[PDB]
């Protein structure tokens, strides 16, 4: 997305470049989103490493029946955000348990916002840095496409 | 609808905008210093035409639609993931 | 397969029993008003109109056991 | 896939009495900006625990007669609409 942004040099009044800059940084993110369905159901690509000192979630009483693979965990806690029921989203550490893993349908409603939140950030830095300021990239995840996941 | 209909035509602003277009400065009829009032002109304008009209523009007014266009691989997965099995 | 209907029974005297399945015998449960297509295309031609071939066509017409019985079909968001 | 028609309140009916209200009574905030007044920028646990103990202040004192089971409980966050 930052290489077709930059290759926007074609001579512009800045106040164009910025609507035809933040309309294709939404579509990079509608993009992102779409391709994220076709991987739905890979907890494992869905899996964030938290570290021992960040705060975490808490362990399932039946992560601590992996036998032979509670060993392996020596720094990094690999997470995935799973959703059974409803409303309540619960952490799932993916390396304690045996494979192949069977799951609720992942929360892709949470680590999704995450990862665009940090997009976001470096839109908001990008929009506010070539052109004029006053921009904070949203994508409104929440609605245009939320309907995918939750 | 009976609430805010009673509201938009015999609201406070309208009823003082009223009042003040049918008090007099002179008793004599041929010099007289009222006006025609806005009440029922400006009710008819903003709510009643309006909703005369509805009467299927009510969809276009009342519909605020949002359809998410999901063309190639991606049609035929939210298919299977979202309907029951063939 | 998945995803699956999933279904609610009422019985006598009462018990809400609930139901998933995979696959069910719905020719049996529509076998009734099933109209064969020699029936439905002789009204039409004895009988014109589309206000009187339907007149003509209705005219015409334990868990498991209560399955076939009452099925109440639940909404999966 | 059509997934939204606005809501419950988009009726001409309602999308006029909403904007007479605020003309006439006046604007009641939305429940994520009151909170963030209290330094709250949905977090929400953050504010839930000092609250935790004015709650318990409450019950010992108005209901006592379970007072020793909410002294060293933790606030999970399970629903969340936009006012509740």
């Amino acid at each position: 997305t930052l290489r077709r942004v930059l290759g926007l040099t074609t001579a512009c009044v800045p106040e164009e470049d910025a609507l035809t800059a933040r309309g294709l940084m939404e579509d990079a993110c509608d993009r992102l989103i779409l391709d994220a369905f076709n991987k739905r159901l890979d907890a494992e690509y869905w899996s964030v490493r938290v570290s021992p000192f960040e705060a975490s979630d808490p362990l399932p009483p039946t992560a601590f029946r992996g036998g032979a693979l509670l060993d392996a965990e020596h720094y990094w806690r690999r997470v995935v955000r799973v959703c059974p029921g409803g409303g309540e989203s619960v952490g799932v550490p993916v390396d304690l348990y045996p494979r192949p893993l069977v799951l609720p349908p992942v929360d892709c409603a949470h680590h999704l916002r995450e990862i665009l939140r940090e997009i976001e950030l470096v839109f908001t830095g990008v929009l506010a840095g070539v052109w004029g300021e006053g921009g904070k990239f949203v994508y409104p995840f929440d609605d245009k496409m939320s309907f995918l996941f939750a | 609808y009976i609430y805010l209909a009673h509201f938009e035509c015999f609201s406070p602003p309208r009823l003082a905008t009223h009042l003040r277009a049918v008090t007099t400065h002179d008793p004599n009829p041929a010099a007289s210093t009222e006006q025609p009032s806005p009440l029922g002109r400006e009710a008819v304008e903003q709510f009643f035409c309006h909703v005369r009209a509805q009467l299927g523009e009510y969809v276009k007014h009342n519909v605020t639609p949002r359809e998410t266009v999901l063309d190639g691989d991606t049609a035929k997965a939210y298919l299977r993931a979202r309907t029951y099995a063939p | 397969q998945t995803p699956l209907p999933v279904y609610r029974i009422s019985m006598v005297p009462t018990g809400q029993a609930f139901a998933a399945l995979a696959w069910d015998d719905w020719a049996r449960i529509t076998r009734d008003a099933r109209l064969a297509e020699a029936v439905v295309s002789a009204e039409a031609a004895a009988h014109p109109d589309h206000g009187a071939l339907g007149r003509r066509l209705t005219d015409r017409i334990d868990a498991g056991g209560q399955m076939y019985v009452n099925r109440n079909e639940i909404f999966n968001g | 896939v059509l997934h939204s028609l606005g809501g419950d309140y988009v009726s001409f009916f309602e999308r006029k009495a909403s904007r007479n209200a605020l003309e006439h009574f006046g604007r009641r905030e939305t429940l994520t900006e009151v909170l963030g007044r209290y330094n709250v920028q949905p977090t929400v646990e953050g504010f839930a625990s000092e609250l935790l103990g004015r709650i318990v202040a409450c019950i010992e004192t108005h209901f006592p007669e379970h007072a020793g089971e909410y002294q060293a409980v933790s606030v999970r966050r399970a629903v969340s609409k936009d006012d509740w």
